[PDB]
């Protein structure tokens, strides 16, 4: 059961990591596309992870 | 579990003045010293023990306990008790129809949660100063009211109460629902709505604390089991 | 069993009604409310002003023990009458101690007579005495350095109503209220009296051995009508008051405070 917790915490980590990895690419992609519907660079950096 | 001597030390045996009594508490009363009613500790203790046992049992089946005490003297203490055993509580004014009208109050809870999220996880800031202030105020209001019960999800499977006469609305609601009630009931109070009556001094702080602590312990034990 | 019955008569035996047994441990302090627990049904809401000594700041932290008083039970919720009166009994005991050796010695310093007897103050409290008591002879402490140090040698005490006139300097030298209501009478004899209850038209200062005084609302200050006596003086406090009027018939001694 000692290693049980190790793998348990491992799964979640990568699971979120991968999501965050895509999130990083998606966040940039959002701003990338943000030009035909709001390119305001100083008015697009409002909430960070919200 | 809780001894008689300890109770005595605390001031459980003391009650209210004789003119403010309820005659339904005549069984649990022993006598009247200096025109103030004395609760019978011989009859109290076993009952208390039984109540504790019941609580433990409830805990064991993963029961949700709600700790109610809006006296304002023992508001700090009840919250603490709740948190020790990671259970829910209502330390400020009981909202009329908290349990009976859960479905409306569940919306309120949700709103509160949302507000909290906005405050903390968002990290957006940049809000109009008056509006922001208003939001903050709202959050404060919600926290005060429904802070303990925000993670309760549904209705509790038992209801621990520090004063029956003061929290009669809560008790009534419980009765309506069919939730077991575990009330501390001084001589002035009415024991008829209460399932597991505990004859004891609601008013004195030390006594209240004592009452809380044992209950908390029992809950913890149940959880462990 | 009868363990509890015996424990009850035991606990009866190990408490009494007045503020006598120094038992309440101060278990929470917050300005402006002290609170104890002398083995009563509830905790006292103590003022802070029954516990600061002679210059304004507090003296007792957690665990400290003063007795309070009793014989009044439940106004709704709560327990006591204040421990400061407690203190009065101790003062009475020291005053009584005189009788044994015919001389109570402390310090008495009496500058002037509100009502014909220099005022003497012992420790925190200050008392008023009849005019003779301040001086042994015709010496008069007006020529003495102001608020001088002697002791008090007792001249006169009224034994029911509490007025005590005591003897400064000269170390070498060593039904019932209403028939003879002419003692504090004559026009303006100043008194030291504790107020009791302020009835929104009044203040009810009444001390001199089972009487009733009013000081109603008209004087009280140097504003007439907008005053509301609870704002302007106190609750339970010994003040400047004198008679201004006695009816010994419809027992209304009508004191004043604008003096």
């Amino acid at each position: 059961l000692e290693i049980e917790e190790m793998q348990l915490k491992q799964a979640k980590k990568d699971l979120s990591e991968e999501l965050q990895i895509l999130e990083a690419g998606l966040f940039s992609r959002i701003r990338a596309v943000l030009v035909a519907g709001g390119v305001e660079a100083e008015k697009l950096d409002k909430l960070p992870r919200d | 579990t809780v001894s008689m001597r300890d109770m005595l030390k605390a001031g459980v045996h003391f009650g209210h003045q004789t003119r403010y009594w309820n005659p339904k508490m005549k069984p649990f009363i022993f006598g009247a010293r200096n025109k103030v009613h004395i609760i019978n500790l011989e009859k109290t203790v076993p009952m208390f023990n039984e109540a504790l046992a019941e609580l433990n049992k409830i805990a064991s089946r993963k029961g949700k306990i709600l700790f109610v005490g809006t006296k304002r003297a023992a508001s700090e203490a009840v919250k603490d008790a709740a948190l020790s055993c990671d259970q829910f509580f209502v330390n400020h004014r009981w909202l009329g129809g908290m349990l009976t009208n859960w479905k409306t109050v569940r919306q309120s809870i949700k709103r509160l949660k949302d507000l909290e999220t906005q405050s903390q996880d968002g990290t957006f800031d940049k809000l109009t100063k008056k509006e922001a202030l208003m939001r903050t105020r709202e959050l404060e209001k919600l926290e005060n009211s429904l802070g303990g019960i925000k993670d309760m999800g549904g209705l509790p499977d038992a209801l621990f109460v520090i004063d029956a006469d003061h929290e009669h609305i809560a008790i009534k609601e419980a009765n309506n629902l069919g939730i077991p009630v575990f009330a501390i009931v001084d001589t002035n109070s009415d024991p008829d709505g209460v399932d597991f009556v505990i004859p004891g001094n609601d008013d004195a702080i030390r006594a209240v604390t004592l009452y809380l602590g044992a209950v908390a312990a029992t809950v913890r034990e149940g959880r462990s089991q | 069993e009868s363990f509890a019955q015996l424990f009850e008569e035991s606990l009866k035996e190990i408490e009494t009604r007045p503020g006598s047994i120094v038992r309440g441990v101060v278990v929470a302090i917050d300005k402006d409310v002290v609170l104890v627990d002398a083995g009563l049904k509830s905790e006292s809401a103590i003022p802070a002003e029954q516990f600061k000594n002679a210059q304004g700041e507090l003296e007792i932290q957690v665990g400290d023990e003063v007795d309070v008083a009793l014989d009044a039970v439940e106004d709704g919720f709560g327990e006591t009458l204040l421990s400061r009166e407690k203190a009065k009994r101790h003062e009475a005991w020291i005053t009584l101690e005189k009788a044994y050796e015919d001389a109570e010695t402390v310090t008495g310093v009496i500058n002037g007579k509100v009502k014909g007897g220099f005022t003497v103050e012992l420790n925190g409290i200050r008392a008023f005495l009849p005019g003779s008591l301040v001086d042994v002879r015709p010496v008069r402490d007006t020529l003495h350095l102001e608020g001088k140090e002697l002791e008090f040698k007792v001249i006169k005490l009224d034994q029911k109503r509490n007025n005590v006139v005591v003897s400064r300097r000269a170390v070498i030298e060593s039904e019932d209220p209403w028939v003879a209501i002419a003692k504090r009478y004559p026009e303006g004899t100043k008194l030291t009296g504790r107020v009791t209850n302020l009835t929104d038209y009044g203040c009810f200062v009444e001390i001199e051995e089972g009487v009733e005084g009013l000081v109603h609302v008209s004087e009280m200050d140097w504003t007439n009508k907008n005053i509301h006596p609870s704002k302007v003086v106190n609750v339970g406090d010994v003040v400047e008051v004198m008679v201004l009027d006695i009816d010994e018939e419809r027992r209304r001694i009508s004191l004043g405070l604008k003096q």
